[PDB]
This record gives structure tokens, C-alpha cells and sequence, in this order.
């Protein structure tokens, strides 16, 4: 009974939802309808007096045709046709359309349907957040969501899988100015914000997984696969369950920098899982590596905070414990003074269940980890590059102070940012 | 993309016997009993030091008089190395009244 | 029939009672069912010390099984010997300290501790006399850490001439599983000090290798494992369980170890353990057993008695055994290295002797030492603590949650007084 | 670096000494037959006993024989939770009773008819007149009976929080039950006539006048499947009419 | 011979007499139709008390069912134990009272006393010693609220010797159901303080919290509420129907447990109340069932005795051995809390023993106590009250009927009044 509510805001928010609840559907057993021991279904889907598990979510954008596509497309009869929230008109890539206009006159509707998600829940732990972090809906509508379920529902855990914006390719053209407003608001009302990427995932798909030609959907399946190892130490049993609220609370030491890092391990195709050992050291030590990680950025440049590493399979506590042994001692991993320990295992008891004829295996054993670093300041520092660049310009403010929102707006969202740079260098420096 | 990639997929179920695997490996059920067992498997061991001592009136299958010198080693030990442990346990009729 | 009450404190509590209570059960001879079918009047005796008499036959244990989160608790409920706890000794929340001594302790262990002292006052008063309280945790956690302290603080209180068994779950020093390790570990050391009399300390590491180059498999697990922490303790209360030659009590064990009122912290072991490939190979005799007794390798925490001295060294045996050659060799072992023991103590080894071994075994002993070579486990814990608390990390999840700053600069400088009290006598 | 059994590396002698020591704790239990399966399968298979019932030279149903109890199928909606009906009752060990999807008798569902106040083996069961019901355990050679006390706070129903209805060797006025017609308008006036085989009819009890229900809503998990939980109830529709959930067909 | 006539008035009544009935008919082993089908002789030694006798072995219990409407007394008849009851002794009009002590107590209510009072004098008469009779309400409704005490005052006025017990279910503290309840109670306790001799409170509140924190139960029912109040309706007249070694009837109990003339509110609780799957792992002794009668979470109302002082504490235990072991452990009770026991009274419970166990249970117990906590009840009765007849509510149907508001403010008095008493007394 110990459900947490995940919500999801913009196009990427449901499209990564799609490929995160096909599998929740997938591994408990539950065909498409709603239909079907141990194990807790209890903690994602819900109960009726027809064995029908209702996915206990909601999907909200402010485009009609992405869930109207939903409600032609697999999954008609499984989500509940009146808690995937939609919207009339998109925002169009902006965040002032999304947070002063459109957001007022679809909040009190999404508002109420959390209400009576949250009435049937007598365990509600957390939130899980999926947004994009540079587009419309996702910058603007998101905040707005986080202004009131932080101030209404008091202290509760809050983890959001944002979608960073690609450092050298990008989608939109106004992404520096829906990413760093949005984040400004974010900032204070967050507990962890794992950023993913869309470039890095393309990487993988195409030298691990052997298949060229990759597109989004292929792409949501490994941030599938995150966020279901995350939370299948709720929904299984395992030998050290780690429970919701250990990232909120054991893998940040300072309320601005809650911002960690994911990296899912074991990558590797249907004709290559039968064909390699898994071992326990070698899936651990080639997490750590920079090349396979899902943000670019260089962690060798910072220096490592806190980490947490989430085991699920076949995995023995003493090989975790021999293999991050030899992680703690190996020099090129350039490890923080001040917080000695750095680490948290959890393990849970399964392989992790593999999508229909996917680019992934029936692995045996995975590991994911969240480790926060001080070199995600270069990330930021790009994007704080790119708005010098479009700010001293005056470029394309009037899409923005035209619909309503004041233009001193943008300069707070500036020297805040330059704090939060300033205090991720003070905390990136040695005592001695 | 959605429609031709996500399908209602019929038939296959993930396992769930892979489960209770890495349930035992970890927990070691049928391994309790053999972590602390020593020398071989006995079902009665306990005795008293009363009632062997003053009751039984000790090893009954042993040499009741006969100490032997032994051949190698300085020792008189077949009183010593019996180790008494005949009969059945220390019992006199009180599982009877409960 | 001097009674004992045993507690369990989270995740590794219930698991330490999961593994415990399954082996008083097939040493007694009590049943998954509580029925008791033993093969000797020589166990039921004293099944008083333990387990409860209900109608039917069924020995109910005694046992409180704490925990802040609906996860192991529902492990133990749902196993070989889990039908036999009384379905409300297990006192179960819902939300989860979550690895904080905080919440754990102040605001949402706060209020599970009166559900427990509903049911310790239940069950400790039916006995005819309590001999003691007990508890096992670690802390490690926020849960056997948190709301353990609370509780131990809380039972002390009321009950202030018992005595009290705490086995604690020190961290380990090379791999450790937590960020925030050496704050709940430091700040549960001072609430463990005043309020114990005596305090065994459990390592994850040490315990680790003897599986692995004692015991030698090369998959040691926390089932292997937990069954070597429940031997000792099940090594401990033998003489209030069983008759024996010289017996002893949880009491003529603490006033022969413990010198001052807070240099508590002991050194468990469990002697007879060799791998099982030397199954028929080993005689299990007393100088097999005794020599392994005092080696730095079969110790149950990450101490190393080389490097410190001993204060009090001590023992209980088991088995229908002599014991001249346990006041020789015990002798010799306090004579052959005086560099390892005191100068002050003349005589630094106590002896006791019960008459039944566990079943499996047919000679065995535990061992238990006061040394000061847990300064290196509080030092180090120190070191590592106020290496976090000068640039104030992960504060912010001990302050909002009703703690004030100063508690925690007072926890340091309780265990600095400790470690110089182990300072004095180092040489 | 992690090489399997039977091959020699690295701490592969204590590993060997794993493999014979259950090796032999196994091959030990083996042959005198304490595994969970040869004490479970020899469980299953004399209860599950292929066995046949006694047929009827009339319509009507005589003392003595050995009859299944079957509910049938119904149109009831009201708890879209259904299992899809012609349930029979069955032997139910953990002895409870549950209801069963079984047509075929397979001995745990047989049912003896004994008598109560009559005497010759030979005779007409009829309506309003006590009767008990009897079956023999799997190699118990032992009669039990079908019985269901007084609704208390210490022996009630499982899933239901209702009357329950149990299994005990001694015998009472507690194990005894009477057939009725369903029809209300016209139980009374067939007092004297007994009773037609593969028809319904109504048991209830005698020291506590509650029906035999079959509750379906519920579901009960044994060895055996998912198989409902029977209790001891009058269900009663607006026009006081037992509801579907009591009848009960004594086809033989 | 003494004999108990039972008189069920108004819904709740006619469903806790539903289980009553049921309960003393298992008791004696009295089945639906009427016979017995038991085994012990000691089950039909003593059935006089709670039931009559006709033709064969018919024994149709001695009750006067009563309630304004005939839906409630409808569904009993056609229920599993109702063709015990005579038809005649079941008393209902046809319009009903609407919530309103008013028309049961002056208007629709005085018109059916007449026929209720002939019933009660047909099986009062028809029996020699009467112990007393004994009524089952609930104060805060209309036919049990009023009716139920016109019945128990004309009744004390004929029959004014005989016991008059009463089972009365006060209003809960904070679960409400009629909004018009504390009016009905308010005008339903001045009678039920000078026209009885032994009145139980039965909160429903208390009820679902020893459902719920002792008899762990996730859905309780009002059959479970009900059997909580008739196995404590069973006890008091107990040492009446068993043969035991220190006797204590309706009045012996009384006698021991009102100390001074008005205060006579009693505040009950069972014994053996266990859960399901923690039945088997309790051992039933005589320590483990003082513990339990006299915990403040058994206590079957809603006035936790801590907050007061016991002026005398009864215990009718049910079983065999019991002795020594019921004097020791409870004068251990008297004697460690010592402040939740008055000091002008030295003894202050009286022990009882019925050598015959309820049907499963080996023992149980039964503790009628008389806190001074009871002046809670009324307390926050009279503040709910008086927050009503300020802003005259609901007066209209009230003083319509036939009331003048005077009656209403002389009801306040007598209330605030008892509560007054009882505070001198603690
Ligand atoms: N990694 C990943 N990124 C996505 C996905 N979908 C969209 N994005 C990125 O998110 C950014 C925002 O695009 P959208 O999600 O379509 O925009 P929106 O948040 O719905 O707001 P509107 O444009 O007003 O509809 C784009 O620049 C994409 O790069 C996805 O499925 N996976
Ligand atoms: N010896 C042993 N230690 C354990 C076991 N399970 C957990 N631990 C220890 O407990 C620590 C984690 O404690 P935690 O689960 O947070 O305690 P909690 O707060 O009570 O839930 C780890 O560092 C382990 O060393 C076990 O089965 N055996
Ligand atoms: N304890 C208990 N209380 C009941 C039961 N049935 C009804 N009640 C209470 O009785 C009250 C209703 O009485 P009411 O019908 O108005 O009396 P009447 O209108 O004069 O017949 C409600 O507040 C219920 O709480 C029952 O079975 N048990
Ligand atoms: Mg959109
Ligand atoms: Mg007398």
C-alpha cells in the first residue's frame, strides 16, 4: 500500500510514460486491458471488484493529438479516459504561454484529479516528475505544478527525471530561455532532478545494441528501465530494499544540489546477453566509465559527491562490496574529501523484464546509479554561455514579455544561476 | 511510431522462478544447519553432568577395570578419551506430566 | 526463570531475530508450530528464559519485533519460524525512518514508541521476575538506530536496575553502505553510553572474511552470516538456560568485565568454527578450541587485539567437558602474551561452564572481551564524522526535523571522552 | 574469472564438499520419502481419488448414498467478481470446506447422506427432515461430519465474516441439517414428499435455521485453485425469497 | 425461582435483542423452533429466568418486543431466531416518532403504553418472585428515548420493588448519528436518574474501538456491536442461570455498586475478547483476564476511568478454578493504582464466581464499574445541548407535540445537577 504517484507534463513527459508503464504492465503481469503471488502491484496499478489494475497516474500535456493517440492506440481500455489531462492548445515551444496563460486555465482540473488519486492512497510516499526541461509544456506547466503541490501537500519526496536539453544538438532555438527559467522555479521546490539526455541514448543504441537508425521510442526505453529500477525495491522484494525516500534524503547535503546524475549499466543486445558473462565487477566498474554515462559531461573534470548504487538480480552483497572496494581505490576516480563514504547499495531480486523483440536482453543482473558531481556545473555553464549569447542580443523577448510575464523576470533567473554555480565551485573546492 | 511499435503482445509472460533463485542464494535456507555443524550428524548428544555423573553411574560398554598403557603414546586414556555419552538423554518423567 | 526480554530494532534487527529465534527453537527443540517436541527434559526446564507458555502447548516467544517500515517485518511473518511470534509483538508502521536518526528518533519513531511500550509492559510484567532487557540493531540505519536509542533510553528509565545486552551493528571501516554512516553512527553512540551496562560490538566486514577464510565459501551471504551473530548470543545466556559445572548469569558476566561505568564495549566471538571440508578431520578439543578462541581472525568485529591491550578477557564453555586443561591453557594463553594484557588486573580470564553444546555441536564455547582495541572502531568513526561535520553536509536532513545544532557537537564530545578513556590504559 | 562447478578454480575443493553434503541429505530423504512432494503428491492422490457415486433407481433420493453437492450456474451481477459457476463442495485441508469448479466426482467431493433419526439404510429422504452429511478423509478411514456452530467472536468464517461451516469427528445435534423446497409460496405443502435428485433445494441448519451460502465474491487459495468460500447464511431478495446464492442440487 | 422479563424498545433495542436472544438461547441450548437440543442438565435447570414454558418442550422467551413503526419488529420475526417469540408479545403501532423523544414520550407513544403495560402485567403476573425486568434502548431516537422511559417509569410505578436494569446506548462522543440527539438524550436522562435501579451506558463509540485496537476486525458489523452488549447482558444474570461458589444476582450487585441513591450509571466490559489469529497464542488464565476488565480500552463506553475515580468496580467472572488467584490479582488492581479507587469507600469491588465457562471460552469476566468518569457523558451531552436550545433548533417539532420550553431547561438542571453529585463524590 506504499503507492507513489508519478505525473507527467509535457510530449516528452508522456512519451517517456508510454515506454515506463508498458513495462510496468509488462513485468507484473498485465495484459493491455487492465487484466491479468508475491510482488506489489498495489505500489503502481490499483484494484476493483473486477480484477481490473488502473494505472494510477496522470499524463498531462497541452497537445490534443499525442493523447488521443493514447486513446486510439494500445493501451485504450488500460488508462482511465478522464485522468489523461489534454489540452486544446500547445504552449509552442514557450514559457511564459505556458505558465501565465494556458497553465492558470487547466491547473484546478489537473489539481483535482491528484486530489482524488490521493484521497484512495493511504501510503503516498513520493512524486515522480516527467517533464521536458527545454520545451513548452514541460518548462511552463511544470512550474506551476511544483508552486502548488509544494506548498499544499507540505513534505513529501519529490524526484523528477527531467529531460535535459543535448549540450551540442538541440531541437528548438529558445531552449536557453525555457531551460534556465524553469530551473530557477525548480530550484527551491525539488528534492532530486536526474537529468537524461537524448544524444547519449543514440550512442547507445548504436554501439551497444548493433541497430542503426534510432529513434525516440527506442531511446525511452532505457529511461524506462532507470525509473523501473528505481522503483522496484516498492514494487519487489529484495535482500536491502532502498525504499523512495533514501535518494531524497541520503544523496544530497545541501538543499541547491539536488541535481545527480543517472547511468544504466548493463547495455548490451539480444545477440550478445546470451553470448557474455555478466559479471558483478565488470558491470559496476563500466558504469563509472564517461563514455557510457547519459548526460555529456566529463565526470573526470569535477569531482564525485554522493553516490548510490542499485543492484536487482542475481547479485551477492560481498561482490558489491569487493568490486566498490576497488572502485574507492583506484586514483582516476577523483573523489570528495569531506564526505568519505559516498555510497548506498540496493539490491532486489530480479532480472529486469525486456520489451518485445527490443535492442535489450534478458539480463540476469543490473546495476543503476545515481551519483551527484560538482562537474555538472560545466553542463550548466554551457547554458549560462548560451544565454549571454541570446540575452545581449534582446533576441526574441517580446514572444515572452508580450504574454504577460515581466521582463525583469529574466534577470533574477540570472544571478541566481550564478549562484548556484558560485556554490557548486565553493563546495567544489578541498578542505585542508 | 506508436502504433506500429507498441503492440498488445500477446503470449509471453516474464518469469517469476528467477525470483525465488536469487531468494535462496541470498537467504541460504538449507544451509542454516550446516554453517555451525561440526563432526557428524547426531541426533542425541545431550547428557547431564548430574545425572551421568551420580545416576547412570558412567559408560556402561567401556572397560570397567582394564587401563591399558598404550603402545606409542603416554596417555592412560580409555577412561579419558570414552567420553561418556550412552543411553538416552537426562530424562525422568516430567514431559509425562506436562 | 530470571527472565529475558528480547528486542529487535529494524531491518537488521528482525533479520539478527529471523536468524536467532530458529536457533534457540532447534537447540530447545521447539517446532514451526511452538509445539514443543524436544528428546531430553533437560531443555524444558528452562524454556521460562525464553519463549512464553500459551494453551496447547504452544511455547509462544518473547519478543518484541520493531520496525519503522512494512517490509522485513512481513519477511520474518512469512518464513520457516515465523508463525511462532505473537501476531502483536510485531509493531509495524508504515513510512520508514529512511537511513535518518532524526525523523528515526524525534518524529516519526516518536510515536510508534508508545505501541511498544504497550506491548513491553505487556509481556514483562507476566513474567514472575525479569532477569533483563535485550536488543540487537544496527547503526547503521535510521530505524534500528533511531527509534532504537529512543527506546533503549525509554526502558532504561523505568526500569533502571536491569541489566542490558545491546549488540550493535558498527559500520564496517573499508566498505561501508550508507553516505550518512557516520552520522547515525556517532550520534547513537552517545545515547548508547549512559544507558548501557553492557555493549557487544558487530562488524559487516570482519564477519565477512571468517565465511570466506575460516568457514571458506566463496558465496558468503547475510543468511550464512547472521547465523555466526545469533551463535554468540545463543553462546552467551547458556548457564541462565542450562545446567553445567561452574554456571554463571548475564550479571556474574558483566561485574567480572566491565570495570567502569562506561568502558562497556566488548569483544564477541564464537570459538568452534572451521570450514566443512575439515568436517571429520578436526578433533574438537580444548586446545583446538581455545587457541582459536583469542586469535585476532575470530573476532566479530573489525578490531585487532595486537594493536591495543585488553582489559577483562572471558568465556563460557559447553559440553560435558574437564576443565583443568581450561585452567591451564586459559592460563597459558593470559601468561604466553602479558604484551596483550593488563598489568593492574592479576587475573584477567573468567570461566564459566554449561553441560549442552548447540545441537551439531558437541563441544563448544564464545568468547567476549573487554580491549582497548575498540578505540581504533570509535576513532575511526571520529575521524570520519568530523570530516563531514566541519563543512556541514547533509545537515539539513538532521535540522529541519526538530533537531537543534547542539546535540550534535555534544555527540562528539561525549565519544572523545570515550576514546581518552581507553586512552589511559593503551600501555 | 567466475568459472562454474566442476571445474577446478579457485576454492573449488569446499565448493565439492557443498555438493555432496546436500547431495546426501537429499539422496538420505529420498528414499524413505520425507520430501515435500512424495508426502504432498500422496496428499493430493488419495484425496483426489477416482471413485463413482450411487446412482438413483427413481428420481428420488434414499439414505445411504453417496451424492456430490453441486450449485449451480446463475445471471447474478450484482459483484461482476464471478467464478463461472457449477461449484461443488470439497475437501479443503490447510479440515475447512470450499466450494469447487468440479463435475466429476474425484472423492474429496463425494458426500454421504447418513441418517439421523432414521434407521434402515433403505429409505426416502424428505423435506423438513434431518439428515447428515458424511465423507471419509484420504486413508483416514473415519467418518466425518458436516457442521457449523453458532456465530461468535472465536469461530467464525474465513474470507466472510458470517457463520462458518466446518468438518469434525464427534457427533451433535450440531451436524445435522433439513432440505426445503425453494418456492416459499409452496415449501410448506411439500412437508411430506421427498426429495427429487438433480433438482434444487435449500439445506439448512437445525439448532441455528442458517442456509448453507455458497459465497463466490470471494475467492479462497489452496492447493487445488481458486475456490470460493462456503459459510452458513439466509440470503433473502425483496420478495423474501432465498437469492440464488443458497440452492444447492444433491445430483448423485 | 426468580424470572427477568426482557423489554426491547425501539430499532436498536429490537436488534440487540435479536442477539440476546440468540446468545441466552445457546446458553441453555434452546433451538430456533423451541426445544432443546443441548446435553448438559445444568442448560434446563434454570431456564425460568430468561424464558417461559408451553406445550412439550416449546419454551417462548418471556419479551415484550416494542417499536412505534412495524418495520424494525417485522424484520425480527422473519429473521433466523424469530418464530421463538410469541406473536402477541410483539408491540408496534403504525406511525413512528420520527426522531422525536416529544411524540414518543407525550403523543404517538402514550396511545400504545397502554397495550405495551397490559403485556408486561400478562408475563409479570405469570410468574411468581420476579428479580425485576429490564429494558434495552437508545437514548437518542424516539420509541427507546421516550417510549422507553414512559414504559420504565409506569412500570416502576406498579411494580416498585422489582429491579428495573437498563442497557441504555448514550449518544457518542464525537461519531453522530441523529442530529436531533442530543435534545432526545438531554430529555431522556432526568427519567433514567430516578426510574432505575442499575443503568448501563453502551456508547456505540467505545464498541467500534474494542473491534477494532482488541478484537482486531477490519469490518465490524452491528451484529459484532450487538454481541459485544449481550455477552455482557448475559454475565449480570449469570450466577441466576449457573449454579456457582460465590453467587452475586441482579441485586447483589446493585447493592455492592450504587453507593449513594441518585448515582447509578455503570459503565460495562467483557473479559476473554481476543483476536482470530491471536486466539491460540494467549493463555487464558486469571491474571489475563483482570488485565483486560479493567484496562481503559475494554471499557464498553466512552469515558476512560483515568480522568475519574471508580466509587465501587463489579466483576460477575464466568468459569471453573478461581478461587485464589481472582482475590489476589484483585486486590493487586486495588492496590497499585490507588488514586483511580476512592479512599471514603476502603473495599471497592465486588467479586463474583459462576463455575459454568461460556461455550468455548475455559473463562471470562464481566466488570459493571461506576467511575466518576460517567460525568464526562453527560457533560458533553448538556454542552451540545445548550448549544442547540440558545438558538432554539428544531424546538418547533418539540414544543409542537406538546412541551413547554421549561420542561427542556428543567432537563438541564437534573443533568448538570448528577454531574454536580457525582463531582462531590470524587
Ligand atoms: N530524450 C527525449 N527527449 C524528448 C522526448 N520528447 C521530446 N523531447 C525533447 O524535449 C524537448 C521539448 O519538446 P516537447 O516535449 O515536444 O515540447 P513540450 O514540452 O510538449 O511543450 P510544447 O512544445 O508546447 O508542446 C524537445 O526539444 C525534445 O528534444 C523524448 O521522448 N525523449
Ligand atoms: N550482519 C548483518 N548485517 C546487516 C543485515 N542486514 C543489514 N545489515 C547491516 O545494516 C546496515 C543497513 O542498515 P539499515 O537497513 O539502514 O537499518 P534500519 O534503519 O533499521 O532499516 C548495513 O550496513 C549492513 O551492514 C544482516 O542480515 N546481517
Ligand atoms: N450498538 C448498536 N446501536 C444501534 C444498532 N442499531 C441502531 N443503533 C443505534 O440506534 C440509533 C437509532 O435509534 P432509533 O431508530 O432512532 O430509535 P427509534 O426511532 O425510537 O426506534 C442510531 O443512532 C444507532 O447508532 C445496533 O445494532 N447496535
Ligand atoms: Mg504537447
Ligand atoms: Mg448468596
Amino acid at each position: 500500500m506504499r503507492e507513489c504517484i508519478s505525473v507527467h507534463v509535457g510530449q516528452a513527459g508522456v512519451q517517456i510514460g508510454n515506454a515506463c508503464w508498458e513495462l510496468y504492465c509488462l513485468e507484473h503481469g498485465i495484459q493491455p486491458d487492465g487484466q491479468m503471488g508475491d510482488d506489489s502491484f498495489n505500489t503502481f496499478f490499483s484494484e476493483t471488484g473486477a480484477g481490473k489494475h488502473v494505472p494510477r497516474a496522470v499524463f498531462v500535456d497541452l497537445e490534443p493529438t499525442v493523447i488521443d493517440e493514447v486513446r486510439t492506440g494500445t493501451y485504450r481500455q488500460l488508462f482511465h479516459p478522464e485522468q489523461l489531462i489534454t489540452g486544446k492548445e500547445d504552449a509552442a515551444n514557450n514559457y511564459a504561454r505556458g505558465h501565465y496563460t494556458i497553465g492558470k486555465e487547466l491547473i484546478d482540473l489537473v489539481l483535482d484529479r491528484i486530489r482524488k488519486l490521493a484521497d484512495q492512497c493511504t501510503g503516498l510516499q513520493g512524486f515522480l516528475i516527467f517533464h521536458s526541461f527545454g520545451g513548452g509544456t514541460g518548462s511552463g506547466f511544470t512550474s506551476l505544478l511544483m508552486e502548488r503541490l509544494s506548498v499544499d501537500y507540505g513534505k513529501k519526496s519529490k524526484l523528477e527525471f527531467s529531460i535535459y536539453p543535448a549540450p551540442q544538438v538541440s531541437t528548438a532555438v529558445v531552449e536557453p530561455y525555457n531551460s534556465i527559467l524553469t530551473t530557477h522555479t525548480t530550484l527551491e521546490h525539488s528534492d532530486c532532478a536526474f537529468m537524461v539526455d537524448n544524444e547519449a541514448i543514440y550512442d547507445i543504441c548504436r554501439r551497444n545494441l548493433d541497430i542503426e537508425r534510432p529513434t525516440y521510442t527506442n531511446l525511452n526505453r532505457l529511461i524506462g528501465q532507470i525509473v523501473s529500477s528505481i522503483t522496484a525495491s516498492l514494487r519487489f522484494d529484495g535482500a536491502l530494499n532502498v525504499d523512495l525516500t533514501e535518494f531524497q534524503t541520503n544523496l544530497v547535503p545541501y538543499p541547491r544540489i539536488h541535481f545527480p546524475l543517472a547511468t544504466y549499466a548493463p547495455v548490451i543486445s539480444a545477440e550478445k546477453a546470451y553470448h557474455e558473462q555478466l559479471s558483478v565487477a565488470e558491470i559496476t566498474n563500466a558504469c563509472f566509465e564517461p563514455a557510457n554515462q547519459m548526460v555529456k559531461c566529463d565526470p573526470r573534470h569535477g569531482k564525485y559527491m554522493a553516490c548510490c548504487l542499485l543492484y536487482r538480480g542475481d547479485v551477492v552483497p560481498k561482490d558489491v562490496n569487493a568490486a566498490i572496494a576497488t572502485i574507492k581505490t583506484k586514483r582516476t576516480i577523483q573523489f570528495v574529501d569531506w564526505c568519505p563514504t559516498g555510497f548506498k547499495v540496493g539490491i532486489n531480486y530480479q532480472p529486469p523484464t525486456v520489451v518485445p523483440g527490443g535492442d535489450l536482453a534478458k539480463v540476469q543482473r543490473a546495476v543503476c546509479m545515481l551519483s551527484n558531481t560538482t562537474a555538472i556545473a560545466e553542463a550548466w555553464a554551457r547554458l549560462d554561455h548560451k544565454f549571454d549569447l541570446m540575452y545581449a542580443k534582446r533576441a526574441f523577448v517580446h514572444w515572452y514579455v508580450g504574454e504577460g510575464m515581466e521582463e525583469g523576470e529574466f534577470s533574477e533567473a540570472r544571478e541566481d544561476m550564478a549562484a548556484l554555480e558560485k556554490d557548486y565551485e565553493e563546495v567544489g573546492m578541498d578542505s585542508v | 511510431i506508436y502504433r506500429k511499435e507498441y503492440v498488445p503482445f500477446p503470449g509471453h509472460r516474464p518469469d517469476q522462478i528467477s525470483r525465488w533463485y536469487s531468494k535462496r542464494t541470498v537467504e541460504g535456507l538449507p544451509y542454516k544447519y550446516l554453517i555451525t555443524h561440526h563432526q557428524e550428524p547426531s541426533q542425541r548428544y545431550l547428557i547431564s553432568t548430574y545425572d551421568d555423573h551420580y545416576n547412570r553411574h558412567n559408560y556402561h560398554p567401556g572397560l570397567p577395570e582394564l587401563r591399558t598403557w598404550n603402545r606409542h603414546k603416554l596417555l592412560w586414556l580409555p577412561e579419558k578419551a570414552d567420553f561418556p555419552l550412552l543411553g538416552p538423554p537426562t530424562n525422568y518423567g516430567l514431559y509425562e506430566q506436562l | 526463570m530470571r527472565e529475558i526480554v528480547h528486542l529487535q530494532a529494524g531491518q537488521c534487527g528482525n533479520q539478527i531475530g529471523a536468524k536467532f529465534w530458529e536457533v534457540i527453537s532447534d537447540e530447545h527443540g521447539i517446532d514451526p508450530t511452538g509445539t514443543y517436541h524436544g528428546d531430553s527434559d533437560l531443555q524444558l526446564e528452562r524454556i521460562n528464559v525464553y519463549y512464553n507458555e500459551a494453551t496447547g502447548g504452544k511455547y509462544v516467544p518473547r519478543a518484541v519485533l520493531v520496525d519503522l517500515e512494512p517490509g522485513t517485518m512481513d519477511s520474518v511473518r512469512s518464513g520457516p519460524f515465523g508463525q511462532i511470534f505473537r501476531p502483536d509483538n510485531f509493531v509495524f508502521g508504515q513510512s520508514g525512518a529512511g537511513n535518518n536518526w532524526a525523523k528515526g528518533h524525534y518524529t516519526e519513531g516518536a510515536e510508534l514508541v508508545d505501541s511498544v511500550l504497550d506491548v513491553v509492559r505487556k509481556e514483562a510484567e507476566s513474567c514472575d521476575c525479569l532477569q533483563g532487557f535485550q536488543l540487537t540493531h544496527s547503526l547503521g540505519g535510521g530505524t534500528g538506530s533511531g527509534m532504537g536509542t529512543l527506546l533503549i533510553s525509554k526502558i532504561r528509565e523505568e526500569y533502571p536496575d536491569r541489566i542490558m545486552n545491546t549488540f550493535s551493528v558498527v559500520p564496517s571501516p573499508k566498505v561501508s553502505d550508507t553516505v550518512v554512516e557516520p552520522y547515525n553512527a556517532t550520534l547513537s553512540v552517545h545515547q548508547l553510553v549512559e544507558n548501557t551496562d553492557e555493549t557487544y560490538c558487530i562488524d559487516n566486514e570482519a564477519l565477512y572474511d571468517i565465511c570466506f577464510r575460516t568457514l571458506k565459501l566463496t558465496t558468503p551471504t547475510y543468511g550464512d552470516l547472521n547465523h555466526l551473530v545469533s551463535a554468540t548470543m545463543s553462546g552467551v545466556t547458556t548457564c541462565l538456560r542450562f545446567p553445567g559445572q561452574l554456571n554463571a548469569d548475564l550479571r556474574k558476566l558483566a561485574v567480572n568485565m566491565v570495570p567502569f561505568p562506561r568502558l562497556h564495549f566488548f569483544m564477541p566471538g564464537f570459538a568452534p568454527l572451521t570450514s566443512r571440508g575439515s568436517q571429520q578431520y578436526r578433533a574438537l578439543t580444548v586446545p583446538e578450541l581455545t587457541q582459536q578462541m583469542f586469535d585476532a581472525k575470530n573476532m566479530m568485529a573489525a578490531c585487532d587485539p595486537r594493536h591495543g591491550r585488553y582489559l577483562t578477557v572471558a568465556a563460557v564453555f559447553r559440553g560435558r567437558m574437564s576443565m583443568k586443561e581450561v585452567d591451564e591453557q586459559m592460563l597459558n594463553v593470559q601468561n604466553k602474551n602479558s604484551s596483550y594484557f593488563v598489568e593492574w588486573i592479576p587475573n584477567n580470564v573468567k570461566t564459566a561452564v554449561c553441560d549442552i553444546p548447540p545441537r551439531g555441536l558437541k563441544m563448544s564455547a564464545t568468547f567476549i572481551g573487554n580491549s582497548t582495541a575498540i578505540q581504533e572502531l570509535f576513532k575511526r568513526i571520529s575521524e570520519q564524522f568530523t570530516a563531514m561535520f566541519r563543512r556541514k553536509a547533509f545537515l539539513h536532513w538532521y535540522t529541519g526535523e526538530g533537531m537543534d545544532e547542539m546535540e550534535f557537537t555534544e555527540a562528539e564530545s561525549n565519544m572523545n571522552d570515550l576514546v581518552s578513556e581507553y586512552q589511559q590504559y593503551q600501555d | 574469472n567466475l568459472y562454474g562447478p566442476r571445474v577446478r578454480i579457485g576454492n573449488w575443493n569446499e565448493d565439492v564438499y557443498l555438493e555432496e553434503e546436500i547431495m546426501k541429505d537429499f539422496l538420505a530423504k529420498r528414499d524413505k520419502g520425507q520430501l515435500l512432494i512424495q508426502r504432498n503428491r500422496r496428499l493430493k492422490e488419495n484425496l483426489l481419488r477416482p471413485m463413482q457415486l450411487s446412482v438413483s433407481e427413481d428420481g428420488y433420493i434414499h439414505y445411504g448414498d453417496k451424492v456430490m453437492l453441486v450449485s449451480p450456474d446463475h445471471p447474478e451481477t450484482e459483484a461482476d467478481l464471478f467464478l463461472p459457476g457449477d461449484l461443488s463442495l470439497c475437501m479443503t485441508p490447510d479440515c475447512g470446506l470450499s466450494a469447487a469448479q468440479t463435475k466429476i466426482p474425484v472423492g474429496r467431493n463425494t458426500f454421504t447422506i447418513l441418517c439421523a433419526a432414521g434407521e434402515v439404510i433403505g429409505q426416502v429422504l424428505r423435506y423438513g427432515q434431518n439428515f447428515r452429511l458424511g465423507i471419509t478423509g484420504g486413508f483416514d478411514d473415519r467418518m466425518l461430519y458436516l457442521s457449523s456452530d453458532h456465530r461468535t467472536l472465536l469461530k467464525s468464517s474465513k474470507r466472510s465474516w458470517l457463520q462458518e461451516v466446518f468438518l469434525t469427528h464427534e457427533d451433535s445435534y450440531l451436524n445435522c441439517w433439513q432440505a426445503a423446497f425453494p418456492h416459499p409460496q409452496l415449501r410448506l405443502e411439500y412437508e411430506g414428499s421427498p426429495v427429487p435428485a438433480n433438482t434444487k433445494i435449500l439445506i439448512t441448519h437445525c439448532h441455528t435455521n442458517r442456509g448453507l451460502v455458497a459465497h463466490r465474491h470471494l475467492f479462497l487459495r489452496t492447493y487445488f485453485g481458486q475456490e470460493a468460500e462456503v459459510a452458513a447464511h439466509t440470503y433473502l431478495d425483496s420478495h423474501r425469497v432465498e437469492k440464488p446464492k443458497n440452492h444447492w442440487m444433491l445430483v448423485t
